[PDB]
């Protein structure tokens, strides 16, 4: 039986930590909704 | 039940204590959140129940009490955050530089940011606090890593 609580407001927070890259991958998505990496 | 606009973990009391299995956004009285997550199964808020309206499986998305709501898509040139809801710990605001996942069926904006399964739903945002999708449905490269769609639905 599953619930929600809620955890906070959808807002946009200046300086806010920064991190991760940017890859450009080509990928196939299937029937079942699951990404796979094409090569 | 609770229905002020904002992102909400979503738990269950099945597995052992109270296990977060996801995250999504309450937005013009409809719940938003990731297939995968609930499975297409009903919700609680407090005494209210939320039923599901819409969904898709290869989308990996579903609403509850209503349409799909949410509209906003990533502008293709800037960066964006990522309003994580970890299992446990308070939401953060990650912001990124989305990379890009290019389908035969054209592209889609990525984030590259590493969370536990539990975070799926998630937010993704632009500078106007608009959500342009859900974070948790991607794959896994070389380093072991992982890269999320930015996954946004339709608005009828
Ligand atoms: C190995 C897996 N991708 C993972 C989980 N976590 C983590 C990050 C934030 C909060 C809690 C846990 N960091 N790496
Ligand atoms: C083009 C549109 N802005 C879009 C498509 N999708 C999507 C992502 C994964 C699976 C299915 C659909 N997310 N946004």
């Amino acid at each position: 039986d599953m619930y929600i609580e809620r955890a906070g407001d959808i807002t946009w927070e200046k300086d806010a930590e920064v991190t991760g890259n940017s890859p450009r991958l080509d990928v196939a998505l299937d029937e079942s909704g699951d990404f796979s990496l094409v090569e | 039940g609770e229905t002020t606009d904002g992102v909400y973990r979503v738990m269950t009391r099945r597995l052992l204590g109270s296990t977060q299995v996801g995250v999504g956004v309450m937005q013009e009285g409809v719940f938003h959140t990731m297939w995968h997550v609930t499975k297409g199964a009903a919700l609680r808020s407090g005494e209210g129940r939320l039923d599901p309206y819409w969904g898709d499986v290869k989308q990996d998305l579903v609403s509850y009490c209503g349409p799909w709501k949410l509209d906003a898509a990533w502008d293709g040139l800037s960066e964006v955050q990522l309003l994580a809801v970890p299992p446990g710990e308070r939401a953060k605001n990650i912001q990124t530089l989305p990379g890009i996942f290019k389908t035969k069926d054209g592209d889609i904006g990525a984030v590259a940011l590493d969370y536990p399964a539990g975070t799926s739903g998630s937010p993704i945002l632009d500078k106007c606090g608009r959500v342009i999708g859900l974070y948790g449905n991607g794959v896994v490269i070389k380093n072991g890593s992982y890269v999320s769609a930015i996954t946004q639905g339709k608005r009828e």
